């Protein structure tokens, strides 16, 4: 198990980098188009007050 | 001197856009012409006057088939009564970014599609500039010009209509992720999975 411990220790921090990197560059991207929808269906609506 | 009609000039029009209509043979009109403004078209007439079969007709020329459009199938209904054959025509800009087009050059600005329906054949044939094809490729010309009819968002038609007025939050999630590539939320929801 002393010699299991490093192996388990060593994962959950590349999975999680990669993890990390994936949402950091799927993050911006949904962030702006929500933004954009969300401007354009504030804008359409402002007329429905 | 003689009166002539505005040039139909594809140029002027924004890429994409209709500016000639020619319906030819059907219920309670024969033989019509109609105009498209570039910015928004606006079309006054009682249900069942032949205005909404025009659409119809309209949605049939680009690659549209009736089962396609989320409602019954009437071809009998756009044939006029008597008439062998019913044909639309409809005319768009051409720009160099659509491939699998017949007697059309990339610098060529318009794109004829001509439906013609008959109740003696039963088959799906168009017309590029007045040349026979398939269905096919003017279905893959529609599919190459980022226009779909199955997608409900191009299309709205009154059982999609009430499909949108019940939509789950999980629909929308779908039509958010299918609008951009769905790749991304499958492979974090991989990594999500490997968390």
């Amino acid at each position: 198990l002393e010699h299991t411990v490093p192996q388990q220790s060593k994962d959950l921090e590349t999975i999680k980098a990669k993890l990390k990197e994936d949402h950091a560059v799927l993050e911006p991207k949904l962030d702006d188009i929500v933004s954009k929808i969300s401007a354009r269906f504030a804008r359409l609506f402002n007329n429905v007050g | 001197k003689r009166v002539k009609i505005a040039k139909p000039d594809l140029s002027s029009f924004q890429p994409g856009s209709i500016i000639k209509i020619r319906l030819q043979d059907f219920v309670t009109y024969t033989l019509t012409e109609f105009n498209l403004s570039p910015s928004l078209n606006m079309i006054i007439g009682p249900n069942g006057s032949g205005k909404s079969t025009f659409v119809c007709a309209v949605c049939l020329g680009l690659a549209g088939k009736p089962e396609y459009i989320g409602r019954s199938k009437k071809v009998e209904d756009f044939i006029k009564n008597g008439q062998d054959v019913s044909k639309i025509e409809i005319t768009l800009k051409n720009s160099p970014n659509v491939t699998d087009i017949e007697y059309i050059d990339a610098r060529d600005e318009t794109i004829k599609i001509t439906r013609i329906i008959t109740r003696s054949k039963r088959r799906s044939d168009y017309l590029i500039n007045d040349y026979q094809v398939s269905e096919s490729v003017v279905k893959t010309l529609v599919a190459q010009l980022n226009i779909q009819l199955d997608n409900l968002c191009q299309f709205l038609s009154q059982e999609r209509v009430e499909e949108f007025a019940r939509l789950k939050s999980v629909k929308l999630l779908v039509e958010t992720i299918r609008s951009i590539d769905a790749s991304l939320l499958d492979v974090l929801d991989e990594l999500r999975e490997l968390q």
